[PDB]
């Protein structure tokens, strides 16, 4: 997780939280959702509630991680509230992979240090030597440009 | 419906899909080739995304010295006639001569006749500059726009000019001598160099990438919940006048019914 | 990929720019008084340009 920044981590998940809460709200205030189970034989006029408080959370949980569930609205009203829950979905998580991917390009390159000729051009981290230890004398007496220019 | 028939519509950008696919064929070819638009756009979305958002990363000018030798969007320079680059130049040293190759060539505003010239010159443009590492903390103490960067590249030192054989100098050695010594020198720095308040400079938001950055989607949410709810009971009391009665009492009613089952 | 590496690429902005790359060939008017500055040119980059 570390792409986001802790912060997302939780204003989402509370903002999944809610918006599992207020697709309950309005599932109670959706005139056409009442749906009389099996219609096939319309003996009594009984209608039992759909999308409760377990389900509306169920599906926003469930459409954020990317399967989808089989609760899709089947009013006009509530439908709205998932279309719009479904594009926060889809930009998040496409947002997570580039991140992933950014950082995976950065560590892959930048090719650290393996020979003396990259601490020629470098000078954010020092060279060393002991002086008169005869190998200082070898980088001052020296005539090879890389090695002429890390004796400076 | 024409509205179901949008519903799949939208529905589809968004990889998610309702239940009500083409159960005819003349119908499915619309959905073979609807579908093939969104998965270009959100496969290119992603992708394209990630480029914007590594191109970022892959450069960071904060460290100098040899950083700063590097890039090019940022110009360099020094003062007119300033000591420095009579060390900058004939470096000899690995980047530096690199770096005074840079202000060499565009030796036109590299050079600026006086400090105050290159401070008003950052404080117009991207200019880094290069001088003394004393002055810069005054405009960096007192005006909080400006910042040093970097550290210590040199080890000159602020004397007094003297002739030859002058008996001041062995003279006036000492006299500094025990003057610095009694951090005299250093409290009389002090009261001149005593600075102002300045940011902590610390800035580092624990990321990559935070609410900043994308935060404006979590508002994008905000307006869709909200609105919705003001339609969803604009069409209950569409619903409520669907049956010509616009009391409220039997829907108060089936409100209770809603709650108990 | 294709996106990314096609955004990193970069112009030859400058004289010095186009010093490093060494395909893209230079060009003057042979003694237009143009690359006679660049015979007793001084800087490096004007210099390594005359080589």
């Amino acid at each position: 997780l570390n792409p986001l920044s802790p912060d997302i981590w939780m204003y989402v998940l509370l903002a999944c939280l809610g918006v599992s809460c207020v697709l309950f709200v309005i599932a109670r205030f959706s005139p056409y959702e009442w749906y009389n189970p099996h219609p096939c034989n319309p003996d009594s006029d009984v209608v039992e509630n759909n999308f409760t408080l377990l389900n509306s959370f169920w599906f926003g949980v469930g459409a954020l991680m990317q399967q989808g569930s089989e609760l899709m609205p089947k009013a006009l009203s509530t439908r709205i509230v998932g279309g719009i829950w479904w594009f926060f979905t889809l930009i998040i998580i496409s947002s997570y992979t580039a991140n992933l991917a950014a950082f995976l390009t950065v560590e892959r390159m930048e090719s650290p240090i393996d020979s003396a000729d990259d601490l020629a051009k470098q000078t954010k981290i020092e060279y060393g030597a002991v002086e008169d230890g005869a190998t200082m004398t070898f980088f001052k007496k020296s005539k090879i440009s890389t090695y002429d220019k890390m004796w400076a | 419906t024409l509205l179901n028939s949008f519903w799949f519509g939208v529905g589809a950008l968004m990889q998610q899909g309702s239940e009500l696919m083409p159960k005819a064929l003349s119908t499915r070819i619309v959905g073979g080739i609807w579908w093939f638009f969104t998965l270009i756009i959100i496969s290119s979305y992603t992708a394209n995304l990630a480029a914007f958002l590594t191109v970022e990363r892959m450069e960071s000018p904060i460290d100098s010295a040899d950083d700063l030798a590097k890039q090019t969007k940022i110009e360099y320079g020094a003062v007119e006639d300033g000591a420095t680059m009579t060390f900058f130049k004939k470096s000899k040293i690995s980047t530096y001569d690199k770096m005074w190759a840079f202000m060499s060539s565009r030796r036109q505003s590299v050079l600026v006749k006086s400090n105050e010239e290159g401070i008003q010159r950052v404080l117009t443009s991207d200019y880094a500059f290069l001088m003394e590492s004393t002055t810069i903390e005054f405009v960096t103490q007192r005006n909080c726009n400006l910042t040093q960067i970097g550290g210590l590249i040199d080890s000159k030192g602020y004397g007094v000019g003297t002739p030859m054989g002058s008996p001041y100098r062995d003279k006036i050695t000492i006299a500094i001598l025990q003057l610095q010594e009694e951090g005299k020198l250093h409290m009389m720095k002090e009261k001149w160099w005593r600075g102002n308040g300045c940011p902590e400079e610390e800035s580092k938001e624990a990321s990559a990438l935070g609410v900043q950055n994308i935060g404006g989607i979590f508002i994008v949410l905000a307006a869709g919940l909200v609105l919705s709810v003001f339609v969803a009971v604009g069409e209950f009391l569409y619903k409520s006048k669907k049956n010509a009665q616009l009391e409220k009492r039997s829907f108060c009613s089936a409100m209770v019914e809603e709650l108990r089952m």
